[PDB]
């Protein structure tokens, strides 16, 4: 068990905090 | 050129919208959208652009019986002079009401005809019934004895079936517009038009 | 004084239409005195009233009552369980 | 004390949000925008349309819903994702094969209704004789409307198979309410 | 038949149907007002005398406990769930109106559906109940037919959890019953999860993909029992979250819980400017 | 490299099917100007009469049309 | 910058609370908060 | 605090664009029991959300509240519309029709201020025009 | 010097003791469960309502 | 026998205001500290 | 600049007199750029934006019906206190 | 590799798609307008 | 809430008619569906297919007690008055 099942919320978070970050990183430069 | 039903008879719907502008009739047809919605319905229909007509009407009333205090006249509120379920002795008041003033206006030859008979429009506490003038027969000038004595029948017409079927004391507020047309009228015919036997020409 | 404003504010409610993207909400307290030329359609035809809301009970106690039980839970079933510590023959629980 | 004849049946706050009045309840897809009863109903009396989107999405929202935890930090995102994240085209795509596969599983479910009414009758030929061999409509449309729960559904046929009784019907089903635990959900 | 013709202005005009009906009044206010308001306000008012009779069994027993209450209370009076005055209500309502678990068990002769009669304890306690008692047999005899420790360890001692919670579980009406049900559901859940993360130690075997944690009848029977509490009751104890963050009160009408929100999330000194 | 420029396609055809602005709400964190995200306004120092005249040129030539 | 004492003031009683409310919000405010000043 | 109440777009009158109004329709109550307020607020609300309210036919709405407050304490019509901004999370731009009711030297200053302001909210667009008191210029 | 304190709070009490009598026994001594203390301070709406509707019992009613 | 009215009266002349009631009172208690 | 150096020492209760020298309407007086311009830095200054923490601005005036419909409006100067005798 | 070819073609395409395709809601000859009558 | 019952009626005996075969005619208001000669699953199947028609849900206590065409558009209006709430 458990194989695509810690990833999924992981990638998704990981995905969400990369898409404001980028926004952010335009946002500070 | 928007949606529409197709089965629409425009030319009656125009004779009941005698005495309008173009403009007029887009915004009734866009009030009409705005009802086709209401009843649940994407096209427009003529029975949508009726109850556009009465939309526009009891609008109107309402803009001049609320204008700092109203009462009674504006039911369906939810606040102190509005009950929301109107209660079954005034809808059944307002039914008999409207079913004498349409009976009686069917009944009356020469009189303008029917296009929809409504039992409280906009939650409002009386009835509307749509009238249809022809403009092409006495223009918007001509008014004659036979007319006048007709239109005085039927505005009594309403509160003397609600007298009638309700009681004498049963009697509720909603015939005292309708009694004051007609005797506007009577005045008219006596004071104003020189109708009068005894009072004659002045 | 001189009221040429009106067929003016009639042209600028007018263009309105033209426009697009943006709602207007035109606010007053007197429809009577308000222009009835300002009342045919492509103008400010359509019309919300919203009746008065001085209401002793109606509209002042379920408007505040709703006001105030919508900013906070205001739920306290766990605070029950002191209920079901009043029978121990003992000091504390 | 002042106990009033019935045992006093404490009225806890919703936390579910009642369901929408565009719903049919029976696995159906509903309706496109609008009802469809709307037509059947006066004009300025088909307010409570928007009165239900009123009051179920903006202020009669159970605080139930809107309690924080971990689980729904997690659901944020999926949510996000499907709204903000998702092209609305694609969302429409699905949103079609949702709506035609929800109408093929209604049509199933339909049809199992059906059959599990000519069941009833069986069952309560064998357990009356052959005296009674009709079935419960009401029973039919609540299998219908999801509102029998399996241990019901069980107790009613037995009770079908070994005594007969079809119009004595087990109890409906409370709606199931929004499970909690902590700050985990 | 010529009903009219008799139509007298000063004796009176009646038509020939005698009345229309009668008029019904159910109180001055209710006539003023009308209803879906009238049962609002009756509703509003129920549920704030309720909230209010709640709050104040509470407050008399943190105060009776506290030895702060006069020589007149009743600590009885606290077993009185319903508010006094709609009890009353109820009352005027009422008078102007008018296998073998659980309860009871008939078995096809009356009461056919008696297990679905509330008969005021959680619909899995019996099952948690048995769950116990089939983890703590299953873990004692296999610790005594093989040696290890883990299944006599991880068996009575989740069973000594769940019986627990099926003992607090056999009143679901209050706050031992909503802590039961989430009891049961945590040792359920970590059965679960140890045994299709970790696995059984008396389970090892020699090769990699013999050794497999997998999920087996425990485990399904765990997972069983959690479906259950959740598809049942786990609503209870609701007031229990992660503390609301400035985005729920930005919006929020009240001025001191949108500062006090601030305060505790460490902005403070940010201006409100509402 | 046709997997490659696929994948690139893939996500380049998602962006067209997102398009423009519809079917997304109103965000009171992301507003659509980074000045009203941020807190950035002229004060003071800077700020000058032909300052207007440079602020009219420069959004003539950004709405697009060919007047100063 | 400029630069009888507020007990020498006698002439007003009730709005002295008005006031004081602007010398409690100078003095320690997220108090004034907590009396739905924001 | 992502309550701003910045300059317009054009900027450097002075239309004062009002971004994300801290108010829901929570704050009115009296909303849910108007059977007329359901249909077009709740039109706009999901024509905002979806939208489709960036890319409709602009279009002027008359509300009524008849005059019993006490002073000014709270008016439910702006009340009700930074409600609906609030809640949407849309631009609100506030104004009052008593300012444009100039009449100097035989001209109607006023009517070219509020043409100036019509014609600059048609660039601020998504938003929500308030004109307050229209029965001071529209009598 | 107290008698008239106690004369007039006499006819103070009295006053508020019979208008909320009368109020309950007309509200509620006569769905329609919980208790209604309903209010008086007709406006112009509700004298409108009443007067142009109803009927002569439920005028008399809130004269009551 | 009502004999609940003795409790109404009692927590109408000592309530209690809740938690919220309990923190301003903390911050008055406070300042009063902090400024008497 | 009054509201900026206002801001550095800001803690303050900066006091304007004669505010119906700018805080009225147009009338009487030429209401040209030079009344917009000051009661528009005015309001934008009293409104946000430059966050004014600590700062206070006690306005005396003689005629509050005679000031403007922009500095009333919730969040300018909707407090008010008059002065009995 | 093939990541900067593709981003300098998008960043061209919604370069043209928010100038031509997609501009502001059908207002900019309005804005244009207000660009004309304030260059006063 | 002010239900079209004739229009509620015109619609349940076309769905009725529609799904056994008969004509609009055929069915008639005080008409029995056991006249028609509907079974008992053909019965339920009907009150399925008003239950898709009106997209409401019918009241199943009671659906036991429908007997005649006027019998089921009573219930049926009666529901569709009852959904607005
Ligand atoms: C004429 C045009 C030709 C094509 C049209 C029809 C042919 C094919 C239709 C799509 C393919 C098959 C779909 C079958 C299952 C649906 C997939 C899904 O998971 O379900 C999708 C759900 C359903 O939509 C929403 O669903 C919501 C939630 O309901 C359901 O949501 C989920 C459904 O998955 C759960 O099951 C949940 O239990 C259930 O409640 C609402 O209820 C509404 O139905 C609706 O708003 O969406 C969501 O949440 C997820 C949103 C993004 C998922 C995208 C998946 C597929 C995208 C295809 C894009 C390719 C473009 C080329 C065109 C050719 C198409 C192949
Ligand atoms: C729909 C889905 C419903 C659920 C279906 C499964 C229910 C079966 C009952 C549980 C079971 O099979 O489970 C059997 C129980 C298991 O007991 C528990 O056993 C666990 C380990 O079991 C593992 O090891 C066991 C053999 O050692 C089995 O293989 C089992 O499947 C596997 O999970 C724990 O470590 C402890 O030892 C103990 O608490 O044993 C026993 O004989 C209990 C019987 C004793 C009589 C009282
Ligand atoms: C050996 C010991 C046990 C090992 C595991 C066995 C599983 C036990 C779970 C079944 C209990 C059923 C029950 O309590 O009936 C009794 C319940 C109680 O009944 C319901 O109770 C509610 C709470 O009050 C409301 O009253 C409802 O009105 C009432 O219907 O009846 C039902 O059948 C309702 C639905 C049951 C919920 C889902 C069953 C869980 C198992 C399936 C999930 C599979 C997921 C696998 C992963
Ligand atoms: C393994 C052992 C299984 C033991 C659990 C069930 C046996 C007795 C408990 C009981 O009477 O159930 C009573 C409980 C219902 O419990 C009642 O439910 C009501 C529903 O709202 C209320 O909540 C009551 O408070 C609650 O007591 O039912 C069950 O969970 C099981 C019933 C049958 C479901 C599966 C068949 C199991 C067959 C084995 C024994 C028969
Ligand atoms: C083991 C861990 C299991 C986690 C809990 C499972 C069931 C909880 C629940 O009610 O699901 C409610 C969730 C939404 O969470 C809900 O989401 C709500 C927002 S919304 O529905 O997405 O719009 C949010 O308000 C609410 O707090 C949140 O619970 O609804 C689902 O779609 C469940 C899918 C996953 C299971």
């Amino acid at each position: 068990n458990y194989q695509k099942m810690v990833a999924f919320p992981i990638l998704l978070s990981l995905s969400h905090l990369l898409h404001r970050r980028i926004l952010y990183l335009f946002d500070t430069l | 050129n928007k949606a529409v039903d197709p089965n629409i008879n425009w030319y009656e719907v125009a004779r009941a919208m005698a005495g309008f502008t173009g403009a007029d009739v887009m915004g009734l047809m866009a009030r009409a959208a705005r009802m086709a919605a209401r009843q649940g319905r994407h096209a427009i229909t003529e029975d949508d652009i009726y109850a556009a007509m009465e939309n526009k009407t009891m609008e109107a009333t309402l803009e001049a019986s609320t204008a700092g205090d109203g009462g009674g006249l504006v039911g369906g509120e939810g606040v102190e002079g509005s009950p929301d379920p109107i209660p079954p002795q005034l809808r059944r008041a307002v039914s008999v009401y409207e079913a004498g003033k349409a009976l009686l206006a069917y009944i009356t030859p020469d009189y303008e005809e029917i296009a929809r008979v409504s039992v409280c429009p906009l939650n409002v506490l009386t009835g509307f019934t749509l009238f249809v003038e022809d403009e092409d027969k006495n223009v918007n000038a001509i008014l004659t004895r036979s007319e006048l004595e007709g239109r005085m029948v039927v505005h009594l017409a309403g509160r003397c079936a609600e007298k009638l079927v309700m009681g004498e004391g049963q009697m509720t507020g909603m015939g005292s517009p309708d009694l004051f047309h007609a005797n506007l009228i009577a005045r008219e015919m006596i004071m104003s038009m020189g109708m009068g036997r005894r009072t004659g020409p002045i | 004084a001189k009221l040429d404003m009106i067929t003016d504010l009639l042209v600028i409610i007018d263009s309105v239409r033209s426009n697009k993207g943006f709602v207007v909400f035109a606010t007053t307290d007197i429809p009577h005195v308000l222009d009835p030329a300002l009342r045919r359609p492509g103008r400010l035809d359509e019309t919300i009233c919203l009746p008065n809301i001085h209401t002793s009970n109606i509209l002042n106690f379920t408007k505040n009552y709703e006001i105030f039980k919508s900013a906070k839970d205001t739920s306290n079933f766990g605070k029950k369980i002191i209920l079901n510590e009043m029978q121990n023959l003992t000091t504390t629980s | 004390f002042i106990s009033p004849m019935t045992p006093y049946v404490p009225e806890e706050e919703p936390t579910r949000t009642p369901p929408s009045i565009k719903d049919t309840g029976t696995l159906r897809p509903a309706s496109e925008w609008y009802p469809q009863w709307m037509q059947y109903r006066r004009r300025e009396d088909n307010y409570v349309f928007w009165q239900d989107k009123f009051m179920r999405c903006s202020t009669d929202i159970p605080w139930a819903e809107k309690r924080w935890t971990l689980f729904s930090t997690v659901w944020y995102l999926v949510q996000q994702l499907r709204f903000v994240g998702t092209p609305p085209a694609l969302r429409y795509v699905a949103f079609l094969g949702w709506r035609a596969l929800m109408f093929q599983v209604y049509a199933a479910h339909k049809a199992l209704v059906l059959w599990q009414c000519k069941l009833d009758a069986g069952l309560a030929r064998i357990g009356s004789g052959g005296a009674t061999a009709t079935f419960s409509k009401t029973m039919a449309l609540r299998r219908l409307h999801w509102r029998n729960s399996p241990l019901a559904e069980a107790l009613y046929a037995l009770n079908l198979y070994k005594t007969g009784r079809v119009h004595l019907l087990p109890p409906v089903a409370k709606p199931i309410p929004r499970p909690t635990f902590f700050w985990l959900f | 038949s010529n009903w009219w013709a008799s139509i007298n202005r000063k004796t009176g005009i009646r038509g020939p149907d005698p009345a229309p009906a009668e008029e019904h009044t159910n109180g001055p206010a209710r006539d003023i007002i009308g209803d879906r308001m009238s049962r609002r306000l009756e509703d509003i008012n129920k549920a704030e005398r309720q909230r209010v009779w709640d709050a104040m069994r509470v407050a008399a027993a943190h105060r009776y406990a506290a030895g702060q209450m006069p020589a007149w209370f009743d600590p009885e009076w606290l077993q009185q769930e319903e508010a006094p005055l709609n009890a009353m209500d109820r009352m005027r309502g009422e008078q102007r109106r008018i296998g073998g678990g659980g309860g009871g068990g008939w078995w096809r002769e009356d009461d056919p559906y008696w297990p679905l009669r509330d008969w005021g304890d959680h619909p899995m306690r019996w099952w948690t109940l048995a769950f116990a008692a089939i983890m703590a047999a299953g873990g004692l005899a296999t610790s005594v037919a093989t040696g290890y420790v883990e299944p006599v360890q991880a068996g009575l001692g989740a069973g000594s959890l769940l019986a627990l919670a099926g003992a607090a579980m056999s009143d679901a009406r209050c706050v031992p019953g909503a802590l039961g049900v989430k009891l049961a559901w945590a040792v359920c859940a970590l059965i679960v999860l140890k045994e299709v993360s970790v696995g059984w130690q008396h389970k090892r075997k020699r090769r990699l993909a013999a050794s497999a944690p997998r999920l087996e009848l425990t485990g399904l029977a765990a997972a069983a029992l959690c479906a259950g509490y959740m598809l049942t009751d786990m609503s209870g104890l609701g007031e229990v979250a992660l503390p609301p963050n400035p985005g729920a009160v930005f919006k929020s009408p009240d001025v001191a819980y949108r500062a006090s929100v601030w305060q505790k999330w460490g902005y403070g000194q940010v201006q409100m400017r509402v | 490299a046709a997997v490659a420029a696929g994948w690139h396609l893939a996500s380049f055809a998602l962006n067209l099917a997102f398009w423009g602005v519809e079917g997304m709400p109103p965000d009171r964190y992301w507003p659509t100007s980074p000045r009203i995200r941020l807190q950035i306004r002229p004060g003071r120092y800077g700020n000058m009469d032909g300052g207007q005249r440079v602020y009219m040129d420069y959004l003539a030539r950004s709405e697009g049309v060919p007047l100063n | 910058t400029p630069a009888i004492k507020w007990d020498d003031i006698n002439g007003i009683d009730e709005v002295k609370k008005e006031i004081n409310e602007i010398i409690e919000y100078l003095r320690n405010p997220a108090l004034l908060r907590s009396r739905g000043v924001a | 605090n992502q309550f701003i109440t910045y300059q317009s777009w054009h900027s450097h009158g002075d239309l004062f664009i009002d971004y994300h109004p801290p108010k829901t329709f929570s704050h009115i109550p009296a909303l849910k029991y108007n059977s007329i307020l359901q249909q077009p607020i709740g039109s706009l609300v999901c024509q905002i959300y979806s939208g489709l309210f960036n890319k409709q036919i602009s279009k002027n709405i008359l509300l009524v509240n008849p005059k019993t407050t006490s002073n000014n304490l709270v008016d439910y019509n702006v009340l009700l519309i930074q409600a609906l901004a609030g809640e949407t999370e849309m631009k609100i731009i506030t104004d009052n029709a008593q300012r444009y009711a100039l009449v100097n030297r035989g001209f109607a200053i006023g009517i070219k201020l509020l043409r100036e302001v019509f014609d600059a909210i048609a660039l601020n667009t998504p938003c929500i025009f308030l004109l307050e008191d229209i029965h001071a210029i529209g009598e | 010097k107290s008698f008239k304190k106690k004369y007039k709070d006499k006819a103070i009490i009295y006053y508020e003791v019979g208008k909320f009598v009368l109020n309950y026994f007309l509200n509620n001594q006569l769905t329609n469960d919980i208790t209604i203390f309903g209010n008086d301070f007709l406006n112009l709406k509700t004298i409108n309502y009443l007067s142009l509707y109803n009927s002569k019992n439920k005028i008399l009613l809130q004269l009551m | 026998d009502a004999s609940f009215e003795k409790l109404y009266t009692y927590f109408d002349e000592n309530p209690s205001f809740g938690e919220m009631a309990d923190e301003a009172m903390e911050l008055e208690r406070g300042a009063e500290a902090e400024r008497a | 600049e009054t509201f900026d150096r206002l801001r550095n020492a800001a803690p303050a209760i900066l006091f304007i007199d004669e505010f119906d020298a700018m805080g009225a309407a147009r009338g009487a007086q030429a209401s040209g750029d030079e009344s917009a311009s000051i009661i528009n830095e005015l309001l934008v200054q009293m409104d946000g934006f430059e966050d004014n923490r600590g700062i206070v601005v006690l306005g005396a005036t003689n005629r509050p019906g005679a000031i403007d419909s922009a500095l009333i409006r919730p969040g300018r100067f909707d407090r008010i206190i008059y002065m009995p005798l | 590799r093939y990541t900067v070819p593709f981003m300098v073609i998008s960043g061209l395409f919604w370069m043209i798609h928010t100038w031509i395709l997609d501009p502001l809601p059908n207002k900019f000859r309005r804005q244009e307008f207000i660009r004309y009558r304030r260059e006063m | 809430a002010a239900v079209d019952k004739a229009k509620v009626l015109e619609d349940v005996r076309s769905i009725i008619s529609t799904q056994l075969g008969t004509e609009l005619e055929k069915v008639a208001p005080e008409a029995k569906f056991v006249d028609l000669g509907a079974d008992s699953l053909d019965t339920v199947e009907i009150m399925m297919a008003l239950e898709e028609k009106f997209e409401i849900a019918l009241e199943e206590e009671g659906a036991e007690k429908i007997a005649t065409v006027q019998d089921a558009a009573d219930m049926i209006a009666a529901q569709i008055a009852a959904k607005g709430n």
